[PDB]
This record gives C-alpha cells, sequence and structure tokens, in this order.
C-alpha cells in the first residue's frame, strides 16, 4: 500500500516512450547493425 | 468530528479485520485513515475530496 498512499500530493508520471516502442527501437538498431 | 477526530473528506465504507480493543487506525504517513464510529459499530475509511 506504499504505492497507493499518494493522497498527499506525490504523483509519479509515466514516461513518454513505452516499453514496446523502446524494444522496437532496440530491435531496429540490432537489425541495422547485423544486416 | 468523532471525539476530536476532526478532518476533511468523504467517509467510505471499510470492512477490514480489527480487534475489539483497537478502534483507531493510522498509516505510514501517521494520518487517521481508518476509523470506527463511536455510537454504531461499523468501520469507516477517510478518503480525500
Ligand atoms: C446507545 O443507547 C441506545 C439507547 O439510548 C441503545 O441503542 C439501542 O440498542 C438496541 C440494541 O439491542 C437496539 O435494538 C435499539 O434499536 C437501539 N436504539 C436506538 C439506536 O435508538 C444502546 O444502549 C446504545 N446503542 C449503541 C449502538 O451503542
Amino acid at each position: 500500500l506504499i504505492c497507493a498512499q499518494k493522497f498527499k500530493g506525490l504523483t509519479v508520471l509515466p514516461p513518454l516512450l513505452t516499453d514496446e516502442m523502446i524494444a522496437q527501437y532496440t530491435s531496429a538498431l540490432l537489425a541495422g547493425t547485423i544486416t | 468530528n468523532f471525539n476530536g477526530l476532526k478532518g476533511t473528506g468523504v467517509l467510505t465504507e471499510s470492512n477490514k479485520k480489527f480487534l475489539p480493543f483497537q478502534q483507531f487506525g493510522r498509516d505510514i504517513a501517521d494520518t487517521t485513515d481508518a476509523v470506527r464510529d463511536p455510537q454504531t459499530l461499523e468501520i469507516l475509511d477517510i478518503t480525500p475530496c
């Protein structure tokens, strides 16, 4: 409940780049450096 | 205001297990989050507005 006790004005905002897009960039760099 | 338990917010219904001698409820931030009504014997939870 340590994550849900944020009633006292302490917010965490998500990153703009999600995990899927980061993994897709990683796959793109891997493909570009292998082929 | 239940015997000096002043606060601001809504009082939702909570059904957590307590003890007969335990009526107060605090949290990590040392704030009154769960309370027991003095007259009637159910449990309320303070949620901000
Ligand atoms: C507070 O006092 C009142 C009388 O002034 C009592 O409440 C009654 O409790 C009985 C329980 O057997 C109920 O059947 C009645 O309907 C209640 N009357 C009311 C609420 O007017 C009792 O002594 C105390 N009540 C509580 C909830 O502690």
